């Protein structure tokens, strides 16, 4: 007699993080799967996210955890896609400014969590990085990527 | 000498290296330019994945060679 174990369906966090950072229901599981084909379930890697943004003329810059957060020119960034641990297991999370207020748009939240201005989200990132196992991706336009104007 | 690192997004990274540089040193130089941590990098040359502790000369990776970069981060 083996062990019966029902599991939850995947969270699709990569799709929700893409859509939340763009403030629009643009991507789906079908779009993610289609992208994952040409690069060779529901646990999409950072290659899929990069390719998804690239198809829209955008780009994901990988933030060097060694740099001080003061060197991050947040106003030049469309939004942030984080990779945080989930008590291993990891999940993707979007951080995004709307009308000057930054929000933690974690798809596991019931409502967006307001972080405040650049200082507030900078403290959030510093607290997320100090916890360990946190990767910060910058969602920027192709122009901002070429110029490196995400780096202050 | 110069070697090229090609990513899945079509980007090409140019690096200055020595034959005695380890693959970890190459990943460290990729981190300096791209911010990608070494433990998230998978470097492949001629269809084989490269080992961190080995050197560039061990794999006969010469000047102007083209390495491929695959990222591991999943979520």
């Amino acid at each position: 007699p083996t062990v019966y174990h029902e599991r939850q369906r995947l969270e699709l966090c990569a799709v929700h993080a893409l859509n939340n950072v763009l403030q629009q229901q643009l991507f789906s599981q079908e779009a993610a799967d289609e992208i994952c084909k040409r690069l060779a379930t529901g646990n999409y890697d950072v290659n899929v996210i990069m390719a998804a943004l690239q198809g829209l003329g955008l780009a994901a810059v990988w933030w060097d955890r060694r740099r001080p957060l003061s060197q991050l020119a947040l106003p030049q960034v469309l939004g942030l896609i984080l990779n945080l641990p989930s008590p291993r297991r990891r999940h993707w999370v979007a951080l995004r400014q709307v009308d000057g207020v930054y929000y933690n748009l974690d798809s596991k939240l019931r409502a967006p969590e307001a972080l405040g201005d650049e200082d507030g989200v900078r403290a959030f990132l510093a607290a997320a990085l100090a916890q360990g196992l946190c990767e910060v991706l910058l969602v920027v336009t192709k122009e901002v990527e070429e110029k490196g104007s995400w780096l202050r | 000498m110069q070697i090229f690192v090609k990513t899945l997004t079509g980007k090409t990274i140019t690096l200055e290296v020595e034959p005695s540089d380890t693959i970890e040193n190459v990943k460290a130089k990729i981190q300096d330019k791209e911010g990608i941590p070494p433990d998230q990098q998978r470097l492949i040359f001629a269809g084989k994945q490269l080992e961190d502790g080995r050197t560039l000369s061990d794999y006969n990776i010469q000047k102007e060679s083209t390495l491929h970069l695959v990222l591991r981060l999943r979520g």
